[PDB]
């Protein structure tokens, strides 16, 4: 379990600092490496810090990056300096598999000699016989992945949601529910009498109102409490929720 | 700076897709793609590697393929849950430096339709204290995932003060959906009926809460 940690919501031209810790096991033995989606974009390569200690970054954004690392290398940190509105995305921790192989390599149409530790064999412009080089490998991918953290990077201010109970008027089913409603930034987090309630909860994706806002609503089909945390805030709202009487 | 990827990628229930990854020299030709599988509500999952070779728990449909500086993502029989955003990837002149692709999204087809559960819920005496009233409509159990929303207050239909979302995919592999009418308490309290009408796949469900018993 890979766990990214950091503010969801940060200004304009301000420093963006997150940092990357392991549930279950340790980062000091492995490599540790930031991935980065924006709403409705690819996936963009921000870096890595391998287990010898040497940072790589993305090059078109290697002036803004700095990624480091702990004394016990338990912890790992990211820096994304002067962000803007399109910095906004959500962040991934993830470890990498980073090895470097040294093989001989042939130019086209020539393949290497056999058992060689060596001379390349084929036809073209280096005659029949030509000598091997010795050519670097890059092996990488992203092994396990975090959650990831979304990150919103706004000139708007946190706005703790105020939480409303739902219920019908005046059945088959009783249905109730939660409005989350006017909050910044995204996102909330819902369960329903402590995560006692397995199934029938339904959490719509919030809508983003004219004002600019976020809201969102959760229903349950059928006491019961909604256990609404907005950690952006520091909120965390249970609020009772009872049918109509009437 | 990224690899081409089709934007979106459509198959049946069964069926064989693939899902290219074009690259240059650089990056793809050197022959260590790997692959991505996106699902909202969890982790991005690390499918292929090194070309060819799955990542532990990968189920044996999907497989990888590389014809130059083109590498292929085949799934052999589609399922529902294969309805995602992939990714491909590779390093770049180091085993630091990695571009991805620009993202494919698939869909599966041929899923059995259904019609939207609809729940309008009035505004709560809370609310309606702080003078506003918002009118919520939670759409539900659809498939395929296209719903219009069309708001009525006694017969006329309310074009202004309406936000609704786009329809998400469920854990049950259906769509859903929601839409907030936010009125003034005032305007909650002039009026004698309230619809959410949702019409999907030519079918209309319409709920209806009336301020005079809610």
């Amino acid at each position: 379990q890979l766990r990214e940690s950091g503010p969801s919501l940060v200004k304009p031209s301000q420093t963006l600092s997150l940092t990357c810790t392991a549930s279950g096991f340790s980062l000091s033995d492995k490599a540790v490496g930031w991935v980065r989606q924006a709403p409705g974009k690819a996936l963009e390569w921000l870096g890595s810090i391998d287990t010898g200690g040497n940072a790589g970054y993305n090059p078109g954004l290697k002036s803004r990056l700095s990624i480091t690392q702990d004394n016990s290398k338990s912890q790992v940190s990211l820096s994304v300096s002067t962000v803007t509105t399109e910095d906004s995305a959500t962040y991934y921790c993830t470890t990498v598999h980073q090895k470097t192989r040294k093989t001989f390599s042939c130019p086209e149409g020539y393949s290497v000699g056999y058992s060689c530790g060596c001379n390349c064999h084929g036809r073209g412009v280096y005659g029949p016989i030509t000598s091997a080089s010795l050519t670097d490998n890059y092996e990488w991918y992203c092994d396990a992945w975090g959650q990831g953290l979304l990150v919103t990077v706004s000139s708007a201010s946190t706005t703790a949601p105020k939480v409303y109970p739902l219920s019908s008027c005046c059945s088959s089913t009783v249905t109730l529910g939660c409005l989350v409603s006017s909050y910044m930034p995204e996102p909330v987090t819902v369960t329903w009498n402590s995560g006692a309630l397995k199934s029938g909860v339904h959490t719509f994706p919030a809508v983003l109102q004219s004002s600019g806002l976020y809201s969102l609503s959760s229903m349950v089909t059928v006491t019961f409490t909604c256990n609404v945390a907005h950690p952006a805030s520091s909120t965390k709202v249970d609020k009772a929720v009872e049918p109509k009487s009437c | 700076a990224v690899l081409n990827q089709p934007s979106s990628v459509s198959g049946s229930l069964g069926q064989r897709v693939s899902i290219t990854c074009s690259g240059s020299s650089s990056n793809v030709g050197n022959g260590y793609v790997s692959w991505y599988q996106l699902i909202p509500g969890s982790a991005p999952r690390t499918l292929i590697y090194g070309d060819t070779s799955r990542a532990s728990g990968v189920p044996d449909r999907f497989s990888g393929s590389r014809s130059g500086n083109t590498a292929t993502l085949t799934i052999s029989s589609l399922q529902a849950e294969d309805e995602a955003d992939y990714f491909c990837a590779s390093a770049e002149d180091s085993s630091s430096n990695a571009v991805f692709g620009s993202g494919t999204t698939l869909t599966v087809l041929g899923q059995p339709k259904s019609p939207p559960s609809v729940t309008l819920f009035p505004p709560s005496t809370e609310e309606l204290n702080g003078n506003k009233a918002t009118l919520v409509c939670l759409i539900s159990d659809f498939y395929p995932g296209s719903v219009t929303v069309v708001w009525k207050a006694d017969g006329s239909t309310i074009t202004r003060n309406v936000e609704t979302t786009r329809a998400s995919k469920q854990s049950n592999s259906k769509y859903a959906a929601s839409s907030y009418l936010s009125l003034t308490s005032s305007d909650w309290k002039s009026k004698g009926s309230y619809s959410c009408e949702v019409t999907h796949e030519g079918s209309t469900v319409t709920k209806t809460v009336k301020p005079s018993e809610c």
